[PDB]
């Protein structure tokens, strides 16, 4: 599975750009698709979502009506058409797949992302700190809190734990509470209640360092946490 | 209002209406029985024909008031309310039957002549949809016309089913004219549909690509022609004369034209209502399985 | 001489069987159905609060 | 003749030994137990989308996911709670007669008149359901595929024999022969140590998956056996034939425990399953309906009345919360 | 509920694809090929162009799926109902084996097989297209072997036409639902390429008959 983005670069304010996401290695027509963004050394921030078959489209309320989402299923290409760009739209954009049925992991694979530089109600998720130093072999517990109780009437708590290693793309670790993603070592675990949530890492190795993120789905818009960076 | 002689007319109307009433009652009861007791699954045409049977049953239930009125003294003993109820109900049931027969002809044409393999037998949904639309429109028109006539119309008397002027009520006259023209459109649709069905069945039978059941196609074409002829002879003369009925009924004229107009209208109503009794018998006779059942039981 | 040899060998294997009789084995099903009666959601109707259907 | 006489005498003395030591019938001991009354179940969910006869269904191991096989070559995975179609799989052969859900939920093996058991992988990286492997080697139609684990499965066939396969290699690991008719059903024991298969020769046989030996033989029906399943404790099994008689046999008593027939039913049994406690034996019959027999008193303590065609398949969840029934009218109904 | 709202949409898309597949599958003709083995069904299969063998072919913008179940070697009582709903049953019978024996001659094998299939409970509204193979061989054989060997009640000259007509009538009399279903007899040709045309005509007549039975005039 390989999602590759293009269209990044430097643009002047007031212009319009187009970002392409080419998929190769899976059934693009059966996957809903999210556009997410991350400001330089600030944190992740969801942009838009388009369901399978281009039926449902959701935009972030901060940018709603100013971006456009397009899909090509006979070509397996995702388009984000951006109309007007301020000084805040500069960021790294990621193209995430998401398939929704009973038991699916809808944030499994993330794209490599593309960079964009522009010259010069909603649930709140807050993470405790932003930098925690630790040595290998020591269990580390990270925590974050939500405003609403994410535990829906279904019994499922829509909490997602992602990791971004330095220089790499985000990778899914937990998708509801303790459901490990595909290819993630069994040392990670997650738990919590309602609003207070903890990600625990036992037997930490050198490759586990990076920025951890907690996100809620539960509703649109999707809101990310501050992002806790583990130091070593 | 010339107090003319009507004893012979009363007798012939009474006898003919009684015969039509009993024949329609027995035929529509049998049709209801065969459509409900033994028919588990229904297609669009069967739903349409069941609704036609219901409408004919209501018209047959309306008829005994007519026969009693015509036989007792040619006068209406009860109040004007029941007279208006029966007068409107008879005509609305008749036009429901006409519209549904038109729809039967149309969907038979689409199912026989131009249908290639099937339509997965999902045409029933639109069948109940059209049936409900037609029935709701019919009851709405019935209620609005009866509530207008009973209150706004001050003509209350002890005579019913008699000739009346339409100067005080012109909306009823224009609505009757619209009903006649829409009936004529439906009849044109029916005649084209059944002519095309019959011609297609005759050409299929005359091709004779196959020895088996090549005579059943000719039988079906003959049946299509027969049902078309029966509908025509039952309905066309009445709506042909109703134009003259409306023309004479909306302007002042001597009653010498009026007695023959009223007599012709009564005879034409007899012809129209005789279709209500014929209709189930056509389905019973023209169905091969039902015809064989009748032959083996008798 | 060897067409039904496998048949008779299988039948002989079906003779030396640890025979637990019908009264020693009916009580087993009885005990199993009594001990799991309350956990069966169809033998005894479940309250509608926990019912997912 | 010598072999015929020897077989006849073996059968005669083993039957005499089985009958002579039998203490009493099931009813003689279970009479004093009070009945269950009437098991009134209502259709909580109706699953629509199959456009042909439904021939098989299997419950997921989580008591929430379902797989169903239809004659139009479609294999549908439903979410039983919300009636959402989780998966839709186009089969290569439209003539599917049986199929099953893997105990881990990662696979589904399914087949029929094509002599092949096709195995599909659900938890793929591609987002679809790919065909994992085609198991071939049967010369007659296939019935009752049942996964043992992610890589081992037993299938019965019209070859008068059953086969234990190895999905990693694709080769028939073990072959169980001895039936003299089309083996139409099989059921895995709860403990994955034994299984029972009923055939068109009006007999069932208990076979060992590791030794491949004929452990037991069971007779008593007059016509071909269509369905079979284990009691949840793994010491009994119920068969249903075209005779319109359901029979419960004990694996250790070697004699039929009880008969589940009534005079009014004339058409045979199509499917058989138990409730979680082993108290309510459900039997989907040929006419239109399913009967809920009290598996201890042999009384029809409930009837599921829907299914305007023949009921072809039954299923009870592992927790027993619901029962899904599939019929020839292309409708799956869930009852609770 | 956002995940559930996407799951409902996915199920709706799946259901619409299922509806499209059903619409496509209802628009094709289903034929069940049956015979006695030595009836030369392979010749019919060739002229159209283990377990169950499906043959797909298009003729005059009509799609045909013909299912051959000759390689099943199992009891038909368990899987014949699977073919309830086929447009037609194409039966093949050889005319050369009226004298050859398999005990009992093969012609009675074919006749009793035809009687069993035609009167099957799952086959009441389905029509049968009957094919008579080995026309030239049967014509040449009867010049030295009388048909009396097969039918002792037959009384007629040992010519091709009379014997063939008698055989066709004998096959016809096996039908007991003379008004429900219909038997469609043909004599197979080699170089004329007319067998497929006969099958097309027969299936077209079957479809027309079903439509007429639906409409209510017939
Ligand atoms: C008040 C006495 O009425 C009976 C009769 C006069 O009848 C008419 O003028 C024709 C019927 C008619 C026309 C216009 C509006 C309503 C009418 O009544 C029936 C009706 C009700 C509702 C709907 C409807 O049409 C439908 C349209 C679409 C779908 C379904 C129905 C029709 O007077 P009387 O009995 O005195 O007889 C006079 C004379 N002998 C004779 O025969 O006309």
């Amino acid at each position: 599975v390989q999602l590759v983005e293009s269209g990044g670069g430097l643009v002047q304010p007031g212009g319009s750009r187009k970002l392409s996401c080419s998929a190769s290695g899976f059934a693009f027509s059966s996957f809903g698709m999210h556009w997410v963004r991350q400001a330089p050394e600030k944190g992740l921030e969801w942009v838009a979502y388009i369901s399978s078959g281009s039926g449902t489209i959701y935009y972030a309320d901060t940018v709603k009506g100013r971006f456009t989402i397009s899909r090509d299923d006979p070509k397996n290409t995702l388009f984000l058409q951006m109309t007007s760009l301020r000084s805040e739209d500069t960021a790294m954009y990621y193209c995430v797949r998401s398939i929704y049925y009973y038991g699916s992991s809808p944030f499994d694979f993330w794209g490599q992302g593309t960079t964009l530089t522009v010259s010069s109600s909603d649930i709140v998720m807050t993470q405790a700190t932003s930098s925690v130093p630790v040595t290998p072999g020591e269990s580390v517990s990270i925590s974050c809190r939500s405003s609403k109780s994410l535990l829906h009437s279904n019994g499922n708590t829509y909490l997602y734990w992602f990791l971004q290693r330095p220089g790499q793309s985000p990778q899914l670790l937990i998708y509801r509470m303790s459901n490990l993603a595909s290819g993630v070592p069994d040392r990670f675990s997650g738990s919590g209640s309602g609003t207070a949530f903890t990600l625990t890492i036992s037997r930490l190795e050198a490759e586990d360092v990076g920025v951890y993120y907690c996100m809620q789905h539960l509703e649109y818009p999707l809101t990310f946490g501050a992002g806790t960076k583990l130091e070593l | 209002t010339c107090p003319m002689d009507e004893k012979l007319l009363s007798t012939v109307l009474t006898t003919s209406y009684s015969v039509i009433f009993i024949v329609g009652l027995v035929g529509n009861i049998i049709a209801l029985y065969v459509f409900l007791g033994i028919h588990r699954k229904r297609n669009s045409i069967q739903i349409y024909l069941l609704n036609v049977a219901i409408a004919d049953l209501l018209l047959i239930f309306c008829l005994p008031f007519r026969i009693m009125y015509h036989i007792n003294q040619n006068k209406w003993t009860l109040g004007v309310i029941l007279c208006k109820v029966v007068g409107t109900l008879f005509y609305m049931n008749m036009y429901i039957s006409i519209i549904l027969l038109g729809f039967i002809s149309l969907d038979r044409y689409i199912k026989i002549n131009r249908s290639i393999q099937q339509r997965k037998a999902i045409t029933t949904k639109q069948s109940i949809y059209v049936c409900c639309i037609v029935w709701m429109l019919a009851l709405g028109g019935f209620l609005t016309m009866i509530i207008l006539t009973l209150k706004k119309g001050g003509h209350n008397s002890t005579m019913c089913f008699h000739y009346r002027d339409k100067h005080n009520a012109k909306g009823e006259a224009i609505f009757n004219f619209i009903l006649v023209v829409m009936f004529w459109l439906i009849f044109l649709l029916i005649i084209l549909s059944y002519i095309k069905i019959g011609k297609n069945l005759l050409r299929i039978s005359k091709r004779r690509s196959k020895f088996p059941n090549s005579g059943k196609y000719a039988t079906t074409a003959r049946n299509s022609f027969i049902v078309l002829i029966i509908f025509t002879i039952c309905f066309v003369p009445y709506h042909a004369f109703r134009f003259i009925y409306i023309s004479s009924q909306l302007n002042v004229s001597s009653c010498y034209w009026k007695e023959i107009v009223h007599k012709t209208n009564e005879i034409m109503l007899v012809l129209s209502s005789f279709n209500s009794c014929l209709d189930p018998v056509m389905y019973f006779l023209m169905s091969s399985n039902i015809r064989k059942i009748m032959c083996q039981l008798l | 001489i060897a067409q039904a040899r496998k048949l008779v060998e299988q039948l002989k294997m079906e003779a030396n069987i640890d025979r637990i009789k019908v009264s020693k084995a009916a009580a087993d099903l009885m005990a199993y159905c009594e001990a799991h009666a309350k956990e069966d959601p169809l033998l005894t109707p479940v309250p509608a609060s926990e019912n997912p259907f | 003749d010598q072999l015929r006489q020897e077989a006849e005498q073996l059968k005669n003395q083993i039957r005499d030994a089985r009958k002579a030591c039998a203490d009493a019938t099931l009813s003689q001991i279970t009479n004093n137990i009070d009945p269950v009354g009437r098991i009134q179940m209502r259709t909580r969910r109706t699953l629509r989308g199959h456009l042909a006869k439904i021939y098989a269904m299997h419950w997921g191991t989580d008591s929430r996911l379902l797989v169903s096989a239809s004659q139009d070559g479609k294999l549908i995975i439903w979410d039983s709670y919300t009636t959402n179609k989780v998966h839709a799989i186009p089969l290569r052969s439209s003539w599917v007669m049986t199929c099953a859900y893997a105990p881990s939920g990662n696979y589904v093996a399914c087949g029929g008149l094509d002599n092949i058991c096709s195995i599909y992988n659900l938890k793929t990286r591609e987002g679809n359901v790919r065909v994992s492997r085609e198991l071939a080697g049967h010369t007659g139609y296939l019935s009752c595929c049942r996964f043992l684990d992610d890589n081992q499965i037993v299938t019965s066939s019209g070859d008068t024999t059953c086969a234990l396969w190895d999905i990693e290699t694709g080769q028939q690991t073990t072959t169980f022969t001895g039936h003299t008719g089309d083996v139409m059903s099989l059921s895995l024991a709860p403990d994955t140590r034994l299984f029972v298969s009923g055939a068109c020769d009006a007999s069932a046989k208990l076979w060992d998956v590791r030794e491949g030996m004929c452990r037991q033989t069971f007779t008593g029906h007059e016509s071909d056996i269509n369905a079979i399943c284990f009691f949840p404790n793994g010491n009994a099994f119920a068969t249903g034939s075209d005779d319109a008689t359901c029979r419960l046999f004990d694996l250790r008593a070697d004699q039929e425990l009880m008969t589940y027939s009534h005079d009014n039913i004339i058409c045979g049994i199509t499917s058989v399953s138990f409730s979680k406690s082993g108290r309510l034996l459900l039997a989907g019959y040929d006419d239109f309906n399913c009967n809920v027999w009290d598996a201890l008193k042999a009384d029809r303590a409930g009837v599921l009345a829907g299914h305007d065609n023949r009921v072809s398949c039954l299923g009870v969840t592992d927790d027993g919360m619901a029962v899904a029934t599939g019929s020839w009218d292309s409708f799956l109904k869930i009852w609770n | 509920s956002a995940e559930d709202k996407a799951a409902v949409e996915r199920s709706k898309m799946i259901d619409r694809n299922l509806r499209e597949d059903g619409e496509k599958a209802a628009r094709e003709v289903k034929l069940l090929l049956l015979g006695a083995g030595e009836s030369g069904k392979s010749t019919i299969v060739k002229q159209m162009k283990t377990g169950i063998v499906e043959t797909h072919f298009t003729f005059k913008d009509l799609h045909f799926k013909m299912f051959d179940v000759g390689g099943q070697r199992s009891e038909r009582k368990k899987w014949i109902h699977c073919f309830e709903g086929v447009t037609a049953i194409i039966f093949c019978v050889a005319l050369s084996d009226y004298d050859l024996v398999l005990e009992m001659n093969r012609m009675h094998e074919s006749m009793k097989l035809f009687d069993s299939i035609c009167n099957n409970k799952w086959f009441t509204d389905t029509s049968i297209i009957l094919f008579l193979n080995k026309k030239d061989l049967f014509e040449e054989k009867i010049k030295k072997s009388p048909l009396t060997i097969c039918y002792p009640e037959y009384a007629g000259s040992n010519t091709y036409e009379e014997a063939a007509a008698y055989i066709q009538c004998q096959f016809e009399d096996l039908n007991k639902r003379k008004d429900t279903k219909e038997i469609y007899t043909h004599f197979t040709c080699a170089t004329d390429t007319k067998n497929v045309q006969f099958v097309f005509d027969a299936v077209t007549d079957v479809i027309i008959k079903n439509n007429l039975k639906d409409c209510g005039l017939f």
